[PDB]
């Protein structure tokens, strides 16, 4: 099918770069003294 | 999709003669063909100017 | 050259007037005393080569013949058109209201 | 549950960030041209 | 404890991290089947011959959908309301041309969710609570049953369920408009009402409960700290909010008891919904929407149009176009 | 096709026997408060 | 590529519905 | 004497009525006589596709099917003009009667094959001097095979021949060139062939059944592609009557 | 000019994944108790 071949990169860091964002978030509170 | 089929080169004179086929270390390779016994009867120059082999 | 047989055939008299060999058979109601008595012989027997053919119907009666004559300037005749005559169209071309 | 006595603390230090993210793009910055060919 | 005791504590356990109990005994199955076939064929699954004129229409991701477009396509109008099971084909290629996939699925699912239902009154039982959470789900699941079982029942064939896709859904909406001028339907307009209201409701109570938290928190913390899991003490201010709405209106506008205020919630998107799920369930039965074509008329006899004549002339492009290979006579009467 | 009926028709009908002995096997019980309902 | 981007966000979401649900924090009584 | 509501759902009515191993008798023509066929029904057992050739040019064979559209294949009710001819020879005329079937099947792989099925205008004659119908007369003839979609079909971006689109509304200002093999629709007519084996005769009953083997073209979905050729096998029936 | 048309998110995701990984790793040592 004739897609936008822009659509894989666009989906991918769409997904990734928030993704990414709340994981290091996520794992820095972890890390830190209980 | 489909084979062509054995290509058989002639000279005008037609004798049967054989291209060299590329090894697998070479990305290019000349164009040569020789008789039976290996002479060499035929080529693609490279320069024209003193070429005795062309297919013309 | 793909040529759409329809349109085609719209430039030809069919456009113009009931093509006896392709017209659907509604198309006889637009004159009086055709439809659906002579409507229906007119179909079962075509193809016509020419307009007058269409009086050597067996079984007419002389009223009949009278009303295909005084309604042959509102007929033509063209070659049969596969795609016109298949299907039953002639019957019911899936055209109502 | 009672707790996993093997569970340890990692860490990277920022030395070691920058030292990774050096590695990670020079790496990019070379294999990027045989990547797009 | 003999071994069929055991099992019964077992599926009946309030300790299981997930309740089972008898009714997610017929669910767990039901729904595993129904997941399963809907992920295979919404991703794989060949073009589907949904209206029997020999015309697949083409469901799956691997046969040119996307996730928009993408549905598993009701079963063929050849089959209509006849049951449709694997073992009634003489191949699954047969049977996926036929739209098998759909009603296993549709079936599988409806009794899964109906054991859904049950399972909310099973499990409020062991926990001594009230039991009327499966009522409010009934609303739902009505709507479900409505537009997988009792439109096609009414219609007489599968083949005009709802698709289970997004494009598919549409579809069904545009041309249920064209055949049962729905949206002059009251009881839609109930749903409508059922469903802005439950979201103004959802919006305002949410607001209003927010507006009142006790400060229990500092500025560099998130407020919901300020609330502790199974504490006693309520964790907002049901005066003070009271206080704010009974002025934003009036007085007795307004609710101070919590407990009718969380009826009204449960109830106002419940019976509306119910009546969506009542207005399709009734269109399966072709009575339909309020219909006022040509109902204003000059001291002549000229027709002078209203809008719902402009709505008419919108239905009129969806039912000529809807379809557009399967009518060979003038009424769609089905 | 026949093994496929008959392999369905006897799962179906197993689960369907265990719903129905179990909501037989003293359902009005198996609550936290007044179990003697008999 | 579309096809495998579409089944694998499915994929990811069905694998977090897993992890959300038996790998949630656990809600305590204070 | 079997009922509808004994028939119904069964499968029976997609059969033709067979004969039992002892009709092998005659059927006198009185060459005097007019004849019908008053019923033939042809019961399809097996379609066969041609193959596409990959490009070797060696001869493509017939491979098998999967019949994807049920017991809805077989045609019935047929009647036409049994014509003795000068020569001795019977020519079936046909008439009338329910003479197609679409039918759609599956090649390995999932190539699905539409096809109308069909014994259109069939005229079909027997060898000479046939004075009595016996398990070594044949019937050989041609039929027509129009297109498998009837010229108002739509296509599913709303273009048709004698309705609908002429054009990609869709891609208002795309080039129409490349486009016009899709845009312009075109309705197919051509000859399929066949042949009736008879196996049995009850020449008391004047009913004929065997074998038939016929062969035509499947659906050129209204010119947009190349189709297939066909070989379907299967049984027949017919009621041969004095008219 | 005729890339290879995947080279672009070949190349994002070979910086992105191991980039995020060490931030996510960096940024929980930091928050890690003095
Ligand atoms: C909880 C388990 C469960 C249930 C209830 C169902 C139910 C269904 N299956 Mg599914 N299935 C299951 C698990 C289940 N399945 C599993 C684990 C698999 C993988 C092997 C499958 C694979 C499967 C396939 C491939 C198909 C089905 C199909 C069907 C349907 C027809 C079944 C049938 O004809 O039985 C007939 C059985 C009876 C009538 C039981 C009678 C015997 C009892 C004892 C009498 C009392 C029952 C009576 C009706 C009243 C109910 C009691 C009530 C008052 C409490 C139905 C929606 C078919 C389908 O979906 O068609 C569209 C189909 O093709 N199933
Ligand atoms: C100013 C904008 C406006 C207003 C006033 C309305 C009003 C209405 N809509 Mg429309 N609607 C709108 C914009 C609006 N709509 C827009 C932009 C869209 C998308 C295009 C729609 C799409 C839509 C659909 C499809 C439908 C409606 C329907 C309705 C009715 C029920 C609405 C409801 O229950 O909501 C939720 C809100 C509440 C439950 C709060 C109560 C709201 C009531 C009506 C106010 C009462 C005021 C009262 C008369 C004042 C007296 C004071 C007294 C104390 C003295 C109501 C007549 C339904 C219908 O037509 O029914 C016949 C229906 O089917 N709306
Ligand atoms: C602003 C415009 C507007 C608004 C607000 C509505 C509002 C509504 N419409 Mg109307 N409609 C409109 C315009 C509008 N419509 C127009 C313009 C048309 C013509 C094109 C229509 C034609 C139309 C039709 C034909 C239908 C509606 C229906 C509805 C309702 C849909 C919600 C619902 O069914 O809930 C009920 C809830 C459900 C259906 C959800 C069931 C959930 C099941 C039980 C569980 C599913 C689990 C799931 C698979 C997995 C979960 C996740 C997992 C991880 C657990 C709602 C009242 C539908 C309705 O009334 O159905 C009864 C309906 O069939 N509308
Ligand atoms: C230039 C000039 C002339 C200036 C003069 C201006 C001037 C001084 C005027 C004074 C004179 C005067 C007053 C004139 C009046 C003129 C006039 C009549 C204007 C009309 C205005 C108008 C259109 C009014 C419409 C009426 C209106 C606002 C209706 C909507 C309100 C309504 C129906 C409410 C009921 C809905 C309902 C049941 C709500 C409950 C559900 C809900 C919100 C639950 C959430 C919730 C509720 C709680 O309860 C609490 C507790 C909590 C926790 C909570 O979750
Ligand atoms: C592609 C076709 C092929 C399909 C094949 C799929 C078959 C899967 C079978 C594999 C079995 C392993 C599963 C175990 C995981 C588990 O649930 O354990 C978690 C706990 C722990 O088990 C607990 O186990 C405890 C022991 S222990 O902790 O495991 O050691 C024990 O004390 C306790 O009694 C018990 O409840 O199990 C339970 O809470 C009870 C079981 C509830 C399972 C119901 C599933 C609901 C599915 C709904 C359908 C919708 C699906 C749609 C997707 C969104
Ligand atoms: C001219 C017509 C002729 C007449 C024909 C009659 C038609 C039948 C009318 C139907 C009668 C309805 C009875 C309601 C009683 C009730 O609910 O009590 C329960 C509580 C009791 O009130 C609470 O009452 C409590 C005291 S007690 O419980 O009553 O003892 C009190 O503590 C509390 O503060 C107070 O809020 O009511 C409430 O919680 C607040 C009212 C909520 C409205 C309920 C209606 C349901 C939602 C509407 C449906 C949606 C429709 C729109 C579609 C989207
Ligand atoms: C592009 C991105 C999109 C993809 C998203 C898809 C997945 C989303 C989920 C990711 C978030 C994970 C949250 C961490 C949960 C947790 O509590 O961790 C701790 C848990 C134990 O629970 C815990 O255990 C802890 C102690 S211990 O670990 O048991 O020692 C304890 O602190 C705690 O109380 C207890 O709950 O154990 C782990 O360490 C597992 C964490 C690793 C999860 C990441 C793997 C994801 C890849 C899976 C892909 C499958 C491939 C297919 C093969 C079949
Ligand atoms: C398919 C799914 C795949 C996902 C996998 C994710 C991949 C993650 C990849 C991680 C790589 C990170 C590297 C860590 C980098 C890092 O942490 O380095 C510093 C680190 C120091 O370790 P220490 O023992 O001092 O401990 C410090 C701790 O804080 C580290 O955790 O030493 C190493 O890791 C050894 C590797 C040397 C690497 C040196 C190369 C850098 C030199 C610059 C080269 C480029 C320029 C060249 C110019 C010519
Ligand atoms: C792929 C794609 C695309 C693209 C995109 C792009 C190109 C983007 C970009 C972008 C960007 C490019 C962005 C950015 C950014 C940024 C930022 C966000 C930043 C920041 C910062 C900061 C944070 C800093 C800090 C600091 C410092 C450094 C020093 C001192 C001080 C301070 C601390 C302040 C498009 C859409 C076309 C299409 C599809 C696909
Ligand atoms: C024992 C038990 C249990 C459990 C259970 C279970 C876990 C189950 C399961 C189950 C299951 C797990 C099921 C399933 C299924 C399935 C299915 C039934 C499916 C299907 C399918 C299909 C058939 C497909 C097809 C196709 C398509 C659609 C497309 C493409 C092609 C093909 C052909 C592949 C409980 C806990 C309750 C308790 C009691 C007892
Ligand atoms: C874009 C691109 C591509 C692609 C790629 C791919 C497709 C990939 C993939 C891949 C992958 C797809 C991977 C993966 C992975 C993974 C992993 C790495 C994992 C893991 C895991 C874990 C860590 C876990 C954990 C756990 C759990 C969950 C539970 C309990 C236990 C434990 C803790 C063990 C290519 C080259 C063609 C070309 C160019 C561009
Ligand atoms: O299939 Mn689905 O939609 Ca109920 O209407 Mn008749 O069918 Mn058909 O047209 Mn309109
Ligand atoms: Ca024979
Ligand atoms: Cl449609
Ligand atoms: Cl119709």
């Amino acid at each position: 099918m004739e897609v936008n071949q822009l659509g894989l990169i666009a989906t991918a860091l769409f997904v990734l770069v928030p993704s990414v964002f709340l994981i290091i978030l996520y794992v820095q509170t972890e890390s830190q003294q209980k | 999709q489909a084979w062509k089929g054995h290509a058989v080169f002639r000279n005008k004179e037609g004798e049967e003669l054989f291209v060299r086929r590329m090894p697998a270390f070479f990305e290019s390779f000349p164009v040569i063909l020789t008789d039976k016994n290996g002479v060499v009867k035929a080529d693609i120059p490279f320069r024209r100017a003193e070429s005795k082999y062309s297919f013309e | 050259e793909l040529v759409n047989v329809v349109d085609e055939k719209l430039g030809t008299a069919y456009g113009e007037k009931i093509d006896l060999n392709n017209t659907n058979i509604a198309a006889f109601i637009q004159y009086r005393g055709l439809y659906p008595t002579l409507a229906k012989l007119i179909v079962k027997n075509a193809p016509y080569e020419s307009v007058e053919d269409v009086l050597n119907i067996p079984g007419l009666t002389e009223r009949q013949k009278q009303i295909l004559r005084e309604n042959l300037e509102h007929f033509t005749v063209t070659e049969v058109e596969t795609a016109l005559v298949e299907g039953g169209d002639r019957y019911n071309n899936g055209l109502y209201k | 549950m009672e707790p996993n006595p093997n569970r340890q603390p990692v860490e990277l230090n920022r030395t070691s960030l920058y030292l990774g993210l050096l590695l990670i793009l020079v790496l990019a910055l070379l294999f990027s041209s045989y990547f797009f060919n | 404890a003999n071994l069929w005791e055991r099992f019964c504590n077992w599926v009946t356990s309030t300790d299981n991290r997930l309740y089972v109990g008898w009714f997610g005994v017929i669910m767990i199955p039901t729904l595993l089947a129904a997941t399963i076939c809907f992920v295979i064929a919404f991703i794989a699954a060949p073009p589907v011959d949904i209206d029997g004129i020999r015309e697949p229409v083409s469901g799956s991701l691997l046969y040119g959908n996307n996730i928009i477009t993408g549905a598993v396509v009701p079963s063929s109008n050849a089959i209509g309301l006849h049951f449709y099971p694997i073992w009634e084909a003489a191949s699954l290629d047969e049977w996926l041309y036929n739209g098998g996939p759909y009603q296993l699925i549709i079936f599988h699912f409806l009794l899964g969710a109906s054991c859904y239902m049950g399972r909310q009154w099973e499990l409020s039982y062991r926990l001594g609570m009230r039991p009327w959470i499966c009522v409010a789900y009934s609303a739902p699941l009505a709507s479900a049953f409505a537009v997988f079982l009792i439109y096609p029942i009414g219609q007489g064939s599968f083949s005009d369920g709802m698709p289970l896709g997004i494009s598919g859904t549409f579809n069904f909406m545009i041309v249920f408009q064209a055949e049962h001028n729905i949206l002059m339907h009251p009881f839609h307009q109930l749903g409508v009402a059922g469903v802005f209201g439950g979201a103004l409701f959802c919006a305002m109570h949410g607001s209003l409960v927010t507006s009142s938290l006790i400060r229990e928190t500092t500025e560099t913390e998130s407020a919901n700290y300020g609330y502790k899991f199974g504490q006693e003490e309520e964790t907002y201010n049901i005066v003070a909010a009271h206080g704010y709405f009974g002025r934003l209106i009036f007085q007795y506008a307004s609710f101070n008891n919590s407990r009718s205020l969380h009826f009204f919630l449960a109830a106002w998107p419940v019976v509306g919904v119910w009546f969506a799920a009542l207005g399709i369930s009734t269109m399966a039965f072709n009575l339909n929407g309020f219909n006022f074509n040509h109902s204003v008329i000059d001291a002549k006899g000229n027709v002078i149009n209203t809008w719902a004549d402009i709505i008419n002339r919108a239905n009129l492009g969806m039912e000529v176009m809807h379809e557009r290979n399967a009518h060979n006579f003038p009424l769609d009467l089905a | 096709m026949e093994t496929l009926k008959i392999t369905v028709y006897i799962v179906v009908t197993f689960f369907v026997l265990l719903f129905v002995f179990g909501f037989l096997s003293g359902d009005p019980a198996r609550n936290p408060k007044r179990k003697d309902l008999e | 590529m579309e096809t495998i981007t579409y089944v694998f966000i499915f994929a990811c979401i069905i694998a977090l519905f897993f992890f959300a649900i038996f790998f949630r924090e656990p809600p305590r009584i204070t | 004497t079997l009922t509808y509501d004994d028939i119904v759902g069964t499968g029976l009515a997609n059969k033709c009525p067979t004969l039992d191993d002892t009709a092998r008798g005659a059927y006198p023509i009185d060459s005097s006589q007019t004849y019908r066929i008053a019923r033939l029904c042809l019961q399809p057992t097996t379609f066969l596709v041609k193959e596409e050739p990959k490009n070797k040019r060696q001869e493509a064979e017939f491979v098998p099917t999967k019949l994807v559209t049920r017991e809805t294949t077989s045609l019935d009710q047929i009647q036409g003009e049994l014509k003795v001819n000068s020569d001795g020879s019977l020519t079936f005329v046909e008439e009338d009667g329910i003479d197609f079937q679409p039918v759609t099947v599956q090649m390995a792989g999932g190539e699905r094959i539409p096809l109308l099925f069909t014994v259109k205008n069939l005229v079909a004659s027997t060898q000479p001097n046939v004075t009595s119908i016996t398990t070594s007369t044949d019937f050989k003839g041609e039929f027509n095979v129009p297109s498998y979609r009837t010229a108002n079909f739509l296509d599913p971006k709303g273009r048709g021949l004698a309705s609908g689109y002429d054009s990609a509304i869709a891609l208002p200002q795309a080039k129409e060139e490349e486009l016009a093999r899709a845009n312009v629709k075109r309705f197919s007519l051509t000859k399929g062939q066949i042949s009736l084996n008879v196996a049995k005769v009850d020449g008391r009953t004047g009913e004929i059944a065997g074998t038939f083997e016929s062969e035509q073209l499947s659906d050129d979905d209204m010119g947009a592609h190349e189709p297939h050729e066909v070989k379907i096998q299967g049984v027949f029936y017919a009621s041969i009557e004095p008219a």
